[PDB]
C-alpha cells in the first residue's frame, strides 16, 4: 500500500517485521523509531514470526549494546535504534558483535558528534566514528530507501552474518514525511532465509550444547583467530547485491552496492552518500539536460567498500571526480568517503582527478545551487581540494563560490510554507494535509518541518511538496506556490515572503481589513504583494474560533483556508477528508467538541476574503528606520541575525573557534510573549518577595530605593514604604518585566495576601506603561541592605544570576536553579548535563546566566550526559589546585618587604581560604591592597605582587554545582554520580526531578513512579520509583535532603545552605513539576504542595555533621500527610490516562512503605 | 583499589590506606524491595551458602550473591584461604544475611541476620593479612587512626542489620 511516512517510521516498520527483541535507550532523532515500536507492540502487532517485538528499555545506550550482544548470543534476532553520542557508547559492543559474527541491524538516524557543541541534527560524524568495528554499513538516502534499504540489511545480515549499520541522515530523512510503497510484513517474510535463522538459533548459547565465546587469547593465535572471519567480509558484497535483487523483483526498485545516475559520456562525476544523492540526481538531471556531461556515484554500501562494484557503475570517460563527506575529521588528510575514493581509483590505475569536500554539517542545507558550484570546481582549470559548501569560509578559505541559482525542481511540483506558532497546530494540520493528499490522488507528498529552540512561542516553518513526479527535493523549499502565515506577529518581523514566485498565494491570518492593510503591512511586503501579482487572502481565524467556542484554536479554520485556495484537490473532497479527519482526532472529545469542529470548517470557507490591494502598492516606500541603539558587538553581530533567521549568512570569521559564548544575553531577547501580566496592587501587598522567589524566568522581582533615587520616576511607578528593620527608611515596589514575563501565572497563585496583590491584566493593554515601569526599575541604583539571605525575604532582594531562558511557561525547574545562584552564584561554576537545564541553560546564542553589577556571575559548562558528575568532580580538583598555586604566592608574601595591612589580610586569608565568607572578606582586602602594594615595589617581590592579582580571581573559595535531569542522576550518569558521592569531594549535586525524561518529550526512568504512564511505558511503570536518596545515605558522610519548592519554602532554604556549607559531597533531589505530567502549569507551585500532603513526594535532610555532635543525621520534615495519595494521581494526565486499578493501589502501598521506613530512620 | 576495598586497606592508587569506607552494594539492592540479596562466605557457613544459592535461583525475579572471595593480594598463606574466610565473619569484617522478598509478600521480615554476634577481635583479623600490615609498617601515626574507624565501621554495619532483623 502507499502510506505517508517519516524515515523513522519506515526503519521502525521493516525492523519491527524481522527482530524479536529490541533494547533501546532514547536519544535524538532516533528515538521516534523506538516509540512507534513500543506503541505498535503495546497494541499487538505481529512481526513475521507471529508475535509481538519486545521492547526493553536499558538505563544508557552502552546498556543497550550489551543486551543486544547477550541476546544475540543466545539465540534471539535484536535490534536497536540510536544515533550520535548514543552510537559513540555502543561502539564496544559493536566489536565484540561483529567479531562473534552475529546478524544484527542497529538503524541510525544520523546525527553530529558533541565536539565544540552538541547539535542534535544530522549528518554521518556518529557512523563514521564506527566505520572500523567490523559492522556492514548501508545508507539509506530517501524516505523509500529507509523501508527498502531497511529490508535490505535485515535479509543480507542473516546471510552474512555480518552485523549491519542502517543509517539515514537524522532529521533531513527520518523527520522528512514522504509518500511512499510500504512494503507488506507477508512479503518480507517471503525473502527471508530460514535456513539461516535456524542456523543462528543452533549457534546460540544453550546448556544441552555448550559452548565458550569470548575467550582471551595470547599473541601466538590471535592474529589469526581475527583473519579468520576474511571469507564472511568477501562474501558480503555479493550477498547484499542478491538480496537487492531479491527486493528488485518484489518491489521493482533496484538498488546497487554503487548506483550511477547522469550522462552515460560524463566527465565530471559526483560521489555522494545519504540524502545528498537525492539532491545531486535532481540537478543532475537538469544540467544533463541542458547538456551538461555531469554524473553521480551513489553509495550504498559503504562498507565492506566493494572495488569490483564501484568500478562497474564508474563510466569510462570520467576524468574529474568530486567526493562529498557529511563529516570533517580535523587534522585529517581527507574525509573517510574520498580516501576510499582516492585509493580504488589508485590500486586501479585511473587516471582520474579526485578532490574532496564536506557538506551539510548539523543539518546544513544542501540545495542544487550548491549541487552545481561543486561541478562548476571540476569544471575549473584547478579545481579546490578540501573544500566546503554551504558555508563563507573567510578565514581558511576553504568554501566554494555560489555563483549562480538555479531552480532544479520538477515542472508541476506545488510548494507550500507555513509559518506558524509553537504548538499552534500548524504542523500537525500539514501532516494531516500531506496524509489526505497522499492517501487521495496519485501525486507524491512531501513534508519537512523546521522547529525553533524556544520551548513556547517559538517559529516553525513547515515546507510541503506535491507533484506527479517523485519528489527528491531534500532541501527547503526556495520558490513557493502558497505562503501561510498563521501568526499575524510575524508582519514585519520576518521575510515571510521570501522566494514567493509571481502569481503565487499569501494567506494570512489576521483581524485587519483590507485598508488597515496599508497602515499594518510593511513596506517591503505590499511592493511583493504588488509587483508579483499575488493573490492576497486574510481570515480572522481567532475570531471564528472564539464564535463557534473553540477559544483561539486555529488549526482547523487555517488548514480549511489552505484547500480552498490552493486548488490542490476539488474543494468538495478536500471539505470531506477534513471533516473525516476531524471524526478520527476529536469523535472521543464528545458530540459537542465534534459539531464545533464541524463548524470551523464551515465558517473558514465563508471568511476567507481576498485583498484587492492597490496597484501603488509595489512603488511603496520604507519608513525611516528610528534611530538604533547602540548595542554590544556580540547581540548586534550575531545574536540578532540569528534570531532574524539569517545565521547561515554569518561567516566563519563571526565564530570563536572553541564554542565559548558570553553570559547575561537572553535579556536583549524582550520576546513580550505573554497574553497576561502580574499587575501589582500596592495596597494589598505584605512586601513577601514569594512571587520573585517562585518565578521560573526573572521575570518579576522586588526593588528598593531610597526616595531620592526616585526622582525621575514615571508617574505610573507607584511605591510603597519598606517593611523591616533592614529596610527602614527605604521605597519597596515589586516590578514585573512585560516583555520577559510569560503569562503563566505562578506568581499570582503564590501571592498570600488576603486580596490579590497580582491580578493578571492583558499584556496589550498595559504593555506601554510597565516598559516605561521595568525600565525604571531596572536602572536604579544598587542598595546595600542587612536582610538575612537565609530567608525567603532576604534572598529575593539578592539579584538573580539566571533569567529569561527558553524553559517553558511555569517550569519547576528554573526556581530551584535560579535561587541558587541568588545565594551562591557570586562564586559558583556548573556542570550541567546534558538535557532541559542544558537547552533552556545553555542554547546558542543566548545565555540566561548573567552577572552582578560587579561583573561576576556562575561559569557554566555542559560536557555529555553521561559524564556530569565526573564532569564537576574534574572541575574541584582544578579549583584546589588554583587556590594551592595563589595560597604558595601569598605565603612567600609573608617573607616579602610588604605593608602590615598586607600581610594582616593575607594571614587572615590563609587561615579561612577554605571558609566562603572569610575567603571573600580577606580575598576583598588583599585586591583592595594590591594596586597601591605594587606601586610601592620593585623587582622580584614587585613580580610577587604581579603573581597574586594574576590569580587574584581565586581568592574567594567557589562553589561547584553539579545540575541536571532525574535521566541523567538515575539512568546514564548513575554511575558517575555515585562514585563522586563516594569520592567525598566537596560538590553540590542538584537533581531537578520530573521523574521524565523532560527534553526527549517524556520517557520513563527509574525516577518515575509506579503507574505513571511515559514513552517506553505504554501500559504505566510496574516497578516502583528508584529511591536514589536512600543509596546515597548508605555512605553515611553524603549530604542528602528532598526538597519541593511548591510545598516548603522554608525546608528547601535549610537544605540548600545546608548541603552547601557542608565540608562533602552533598546531593538535593528537587521534585520540579513539569508541562509532561498533564497539569495547569500556572498552579506548578501548588502541584508540588499536594505531592508531598498526599505522601507522593518526601521531605527529608540527611546532616553527616549531625552524627558527629552525637545526633540523628536523619531529619524527617514531613512525617504526617494530611491529603488523599489517590486524589493526587487523579490531579495529573500522566495517571488518568491509564483508567489500570491495579497499579493505583502498588502506587499507594508503595507511598506508605517508603514514609514508614523514613519514620524508623528518625526513630 | 576498589570501591568494596575496606578501610586502611593498602592497595594501588590507595598508597596510603584507603579512607572512605566499604560500599555497601548489598544495602543499595535491598532498597528495591523486590531484590533477592545475600551475603555469604564458605570458609564460614558451609549450610548458610547453600541455604543462599538456591533461594536466589528458585526467586523468580533479580538475585544478588556477595561472596567474600580469599585472594593472594590479601596477603595471605592460601593454605588456610577457607579459614581466612571464616575469621572475616567471626571479627564482624564480613555479614552474612539474605534478604527475600517472597517473605515479605508472606507476611514476614525480608532480612534476616545469619551471624548475629561476632566472638572474634576485629582488629586481630586485619593483622593476619598483610594488605593490612603493610599499612603499619608505613605510616604508624596513621595505621591506628584507620583501623579505629574500620572498627567503628564494622560495629555501625552490624547495628545496622540487627535493626533490619528487629
Ligand atoms: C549518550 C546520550 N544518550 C542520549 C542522549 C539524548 N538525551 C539528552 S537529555 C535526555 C533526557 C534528559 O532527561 P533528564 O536528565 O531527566 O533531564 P530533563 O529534560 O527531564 O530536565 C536524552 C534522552 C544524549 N544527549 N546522550
Ligand atoms: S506570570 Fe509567570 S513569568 Fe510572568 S512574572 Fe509571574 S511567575 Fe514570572
Ligand atoms: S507575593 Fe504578593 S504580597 Fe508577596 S511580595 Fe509578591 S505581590 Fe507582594
Ligand atoms: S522541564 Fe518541563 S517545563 Fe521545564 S523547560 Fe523542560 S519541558 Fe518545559
Ligand atoms: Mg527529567
Amino acid at each position: 500500500p502507499k502510506q505517508t511516512l517519516d524515515g523513522n517510521t519506515a526503519a521502525a516498520h521493516v525492523a519491527y517485521a524481522m527482530s524479536e527483541v529490541a533494547t533501546i535507550y532514547p536519544i535524538t532523532p532516533s528515538s521516534p523509531m523506538a516509540e512507534i515500536a513500543d506503541e505498535w507492540a503495546a497494541h499487538g502487532r505481529k512481526n513475521i514470526f507471529g508475535k509481538t517485538l519486545q521492547v526493553a528499555e536499558m538505563q544508557s545506550e552502552a546498556g543497550a549494546a550489551g543486551a543486544v550482544h547477550g541476546s544475540l548470543a543466545a539465540g534471539a534476532l535484536t535490534t536497536t535504534f540510536t544515533a550520535s553520542q548514543g552510537l559513540l557508547l555502543m561502539i564496544p559492543n559493536m566489536y565484540k558483535i561483529a567479531g562473534e559474527l552475529l546478524p544484527c541491524v542497529f538503524h541510525v538516524a544520523a546525527r553530529a558528534l558533541s565536539t565544540h557543541a552538541l547539535s542534535i541534527f544530522g549528518d554521518h560524524a556518529d557512523v563514521m566514528a564506527a566505520r572500523q568495528t567490523g559492522f556492514a554499513m548501508l545508507s539509506s538516502a530517501s524516505v523509500q530507501e529507509v523501508m527498502d534499504l531497511a529490508l535490505v540489511a535485515h535479509l543480507a545480515t542473516l546471510k552474512a552474518r555480518v552485523p549491519f549499520v542502517h543509517f539515514f541522515d537524522g532529521f533531513r530523512t527520518s523527520h522528512e514525511v514522504q509518500k511512499i510503497d510500504v512494503i507488506e510484513y507477508e512479503d518480507m517474510a517471503k525473502l527471508v532465509d530460514w535456513d539461516a535463522i535456524r542456523a543462528f538459533r543452533q549457534r546460540a548459547l544453550n546448556p544441552e550444547h555448550p559452548h565458550q565465546r569470548g575467550t582471551a587469547q595470547n599473541p601466538d593465535i590471535y592474529f589469526q583467530s581475527r583473519e579468520a572471519a576474511n571469507p564472511y567480509y568477501l562474501a558480503t558484497p555479493g550477498i547484499v547485491a542478491q538480496v537487492m535483487e531479491q527486493v528488485a523483483g518484489l518491489t521493482g526498485r533496484h538498488y546497487h552496492l554503487f548506483d550511477y545516475a547522469g550522462a552515460p559520456d560524463a566527465e565530471r562525476v559526483i560521489v555522494s552518500m545519504g540524502s545528498s544523492c537525492e539532491v545531486i540526481e535532481e540537478t543532475v538531471n537538469y544540467l544533463v539536460e541542458k547538456g551538461e556531461k555531469v554524473g553521480l556515484i551513489k553509495v550504498r554500501l559503504f562498507r565492506p567498500f566493494s572495488a569490483e562494484h564501484f568500478l562497474k557503475v564508474l563510466p569510462a570517460s570520467v576524468k574529474r571526480i568530486a567526493v562529498l563527506d557529511r563529516t570533517k575529521e580535523p587534522g585529517s588528510l581527507g574525509e573517510p568517503l574520498y580516501e576510499d575514493v582516492q585509493t580504488v581509483l589508485a590500486e586501479h590505475g585511473k587516471n582520474i582527478l579526485v578532490v574532496g569536500g564536506r557538506y551539510g554539517l548539523g543539518s546544513k542545507e544542501f540545495n542544487p545551487s550548491m549541487v552545481k558550484a561543486v561541478f562548476d570546481n571540476l569544471a575549473a582549470t584547478t579545481p579546490k581540494n578540501k573544500f566546503t559548501v554551504g558555508i563563507t569560509d573567510d578565514v581558511t578559505h576553504t568554501s566554494l563560490e555560489i555563483k549562480e541559482h538555479i531552480d532544479t525542481s520538477p515542472k508541476g511540483t506545488f510548494r507550500c510554507k507555513f509559518f506558524g506558532l509553537g504548538s499552534d497546530g500548524t504542523v500537525g494540520a500539514n501532516k494531516n494535509s500531506i496524509k489526505i493528499i497522499g492517501d487521495h490522488t496519485d501525486m507524491y507528498a512531501q513534508g519537512y518541518f523546521v522547529y525553533d529552540s524556544k520551548k513556547s512561542g517559538g517559529v516553525t516553518i513547515s515546507h510541503l511538496r506535491f507533484g506527479k513526479q517523485p519528489i527528491q527535493s531534500a532541501y527547503l523549499i526556495d520558490q513557493a506556490d502558497l505562503i501561510a502565515c498563521h501568526n499575524p506577529s510575524y508582519v514585519g518581523r520576518y521575510n515571510l515572503l521570501e522566494g514567493i514566485k509571481p502569481g503565487g498565494i499569501f494567506l494570512l491570518n489576521s483581524t485587519w481589513s483590507a485598508e488597515e492593510m496599508d497602515s499594518r503591512l510593511p513596506a517591503d511586503m505590499k511592493r511583493t504583494i504588488a509587483t508579483k501579482k499575488l493573490k492576497f487572502y486574510n481570515i480572522d481565524a481567532v475570531k471564528i474560533a472564539q464564535e463557534i467556542g473553540l477559544g483561539s484554536r486555529i488549526n482547523v479554520i487555517m488548514q480549511t483556508a489552505f484547500f480552498k485556495i490552493a486548488n490542490v484537490i476539488p474543494v468538495d473532497e478536500a471539505i470531506k477528508y477534513i471533516k473525516d479527519s476531524i471524526v478520527k482526532t476529536y469523535g472521543k472529545k464528545g458530540d459537542k467538541i465534534l459539531n464545533m469542529n464541524f463548524a470551523a470548517v464551515d465558517r473558514a470557507l465563508e471568511a476567507l476574503e481576498e485583498i484587492k490591494y492597490p496597484a501603488s502598492w509595489a512603488d511603496a516606500v520604507d519608513e525611516a528606520a528610528a534611530t538604533v541603539t547602540e548595542e554590544p558587538e556580540f547581540i548586534q553581530k550575531v545574536l540578532r541575525p540569528i534570531n532574524a533567521l539569517k545565521g547561515d549568512e554569518l561567516p566563519v570569521s563571526t565564530f570563536t573557534p572553541d564554542g565559548v559564548f558570553p553570559v547575561g544575553t537572553t535579556k536583549y531577547e524582550k520576546r513580550g510573549i505573554a497574553v497576561n501580566i502580574p499587575q501589582w496592587q500596592p495596597e494589598n501587598c505584605i512586601q513577601c518577595n514569594q512571587c520573585s522567589l517562585v518565578c521560573p524566568h526573572a521575570a518579576i522581582r522586588p526593588y528598593l530605593a531610597k526616595p531620592a533615587d526616585l526622582a525621575g520616576a514615571p508617574e505610573t511607578f507607584v511605591t510603597k514604604d519598606a517593611i523591616g528593620k533592614e529596610a527602614a527608611g527605604l521605597k519597596f515596589r515589586i516590578q514585573v518585566s512585560p516583555l520577559d514575563c510569560t503569562g503563566c501565572g505562578n506568581c499570582a497563585d503564590v501571592c498570600p495576601a488576603k486580596v490579590k496583590a497580582l491580578t493578571m491584566v492583558p499584556l496589550e493593554e498595559v504593555t506601554a506603561v510597565e516598559e516605561a515601569n521595568y525600565n525604571f526599575a531596572e536602572q536604579l541604583p544598587e542598595v546595600k541592605v542587612n536582610f538575612n539571605p537565609a530567608t525567603v525575604k532576604g534572598s529575593q532582594f539578592r539579584q538573580p544570576l539566571l533569567e529569561f531562558s527558553g524553559a517553558c511557561a511555569g517550569c519547576g525547574e528554573t526556581p530551584y536553579v535560579k535561587l541558587v545562584t541568588q545565594l551562591f552564584g557570586d562564586r559558583m561554576i556548573i556542570a550541567n548535563a546534558t538535557g532541559c537545564s542544558s537547552i533552556w541553560g545553555g542554547s546558542a546564542p543566548a545565555c540566561p546566566y548573567t552577572v552582578n553589577r560587579q561583573g561576576h556571575g556562575p561559569a557554566w559548562a555542559s560536557s555529555l550526559f553521561e559524564d556530569n558528575a565526573e564532569f564537576g568532580y574534574g572541575m574541584a580538583l582544578a579549583v584546589a589546585k588554583r587556590q594551592d598555586e595563589l595560597a604558595t604566592a601569598i605565603s612567600k608574601a609573608l617573607e616579602a618587604p610588604v605593608s602590615a595591612a598586607f600581610k594582616a589580610a593575607c594571614e587572615g586569608w590563609l587561615a579561612g581560604k577554605d571558609d566562603a565568607d572569610r575567603s571573600r572578606e580577606y580575598g576583598d582586602r588583599i585586591k583592595a591592597l594590591l594596586p597601591g602594594e605594587i606601586s610601592q615595589a620593585s623587582g622580584e617581590v614587585k613580580d610577587l605582587l604581579l603573581d597574586i592579582d594574576r590569580q587574584k580571581d581565586y581568592l574567594t573559595k567557589k562553589s561547584i554545582w553539579i545540575i541536571g535531569g532525574d535521566g541523567w542522576a538515575y539512568d546514564i550518569g548513575y554511575g558517575g554520580l555515585d562514585h563522586v558521592l563516594a569520592s567525598g569531594a566537596n560538590v553540590n549535586v542538584l537533581v531537578l526531578d520530573t521523574e521524565v525524561y523532560s527534553n526527549t518529550g517524556g520517557q520513563s526512568s527509574k525516577a518515575t513512579q509506579t503507574g505513571a504512564v511515559a514513552r517506553f511505558a505504554a501500559g504505566g511503570k510496574f516497578t516502583k520509583k528508584k529511591d536514589l536518596g536512600l543509596m546515597a545515605m548508605s555512605y553515611g558522610y553524603v549530604y542528602v535532603a528532598s526538597v519541593a519548592m511548591g510545598a516548603s519554602h522554608s525546608q528547601l532554604m535549610k537544605a540548600l545552605i545546608e548541603a552547601e556549607k557542608y565540608d562533602g559531597p552533598s546531593l538535593i533531589i528537587a521534585y520540579a513539576p513539569c508541562i509532561n505530567h498533564g497539569i495547569n502549569m500556572t498552579y506548578s507551585q501548588r502541584e508540588a504542595k499536594k505531592a508531598v500532603e498526599a505522601g507522593y513526594w518526601p521531605l527529608y535532610r540527611y546532616n553527616p555533621q549531625l552524627a558527629q555532635e552525637g545526633k540523628n543525621p536523619f531529619i524527617l520534615d514531613y512525617k504526617t500527610p494530611t491529603a488523599s495519595f489517590r486524589d493526587f494521581l487523579m490531579g495529573e494526565i500522566r495517571y488518568t490516562s491509564l483508567k489500570a486499578e491495579q497499579l493505583f493501589a502498588k502506587a499507594e502501598a508503595d507511598a506508605k512503605a517508603r514514609l514508614e521506613q523514613y519514620k524508623k530512620l528518625a526513630e | 583499589s576498589s570501591k568494596a576495598t575496606q578501610t586502611g586497606a593498602v592497595a594501588r592508587f590507595a598508597a596510603g590506606g584507603k579512607f572512605t569506607k566499604k560500599k555497601d552494594l548489598g544495602l543499595m539492592a535491598m532498597s528495591y524491595g523486590y531484590v533477592y540479596v545475600a551475603s555469604v562466605a564458605m570458609g564460614a557457613s558451609h549450610s548458610q551458602l547453600m541455604k543462599a544459592l538456591i533461594e536466589a535461583e528458585k526467586y523468580d525475579g533479580p538475585s544478588l550473591i556477595i561472596a567474600y572471595a580469599p585472594c593472594i593480594n590479601h596477603g595471605i598463606n592460601m593454605t588456610y584461604s577457607q579459614r581466612e574466610a571464616k575469621k572475616a565473619v567471626e571479627a564482624g569484617y564480613w555479614p552474612l544475611y539474605r534478604y527475600n522478598p517472597q517473605l515479605a509478600q508472606e507476611g514476614k521480615n525480608p532480612f534476616i541476620l545469619d551471624y548475629k554476634t561476632p566472638t572474634a577481635s576485629f582488629r586481630d583479623f586485619l593483622m593476619g593479612e598483610i594488605r593490612y600490615t603493610s599499612l603499619k609498617k608505613q605510616f604508624p601515626e596513621k595505621a591506628e587512626q584507620l583501623f579505629a574507624k574500620a572498627e567503628a565501621d564494622a560495629k555501625a554495619r552490624l547495628e545496622q542489620y540487627k535493626k533490619l532483623a528487629e
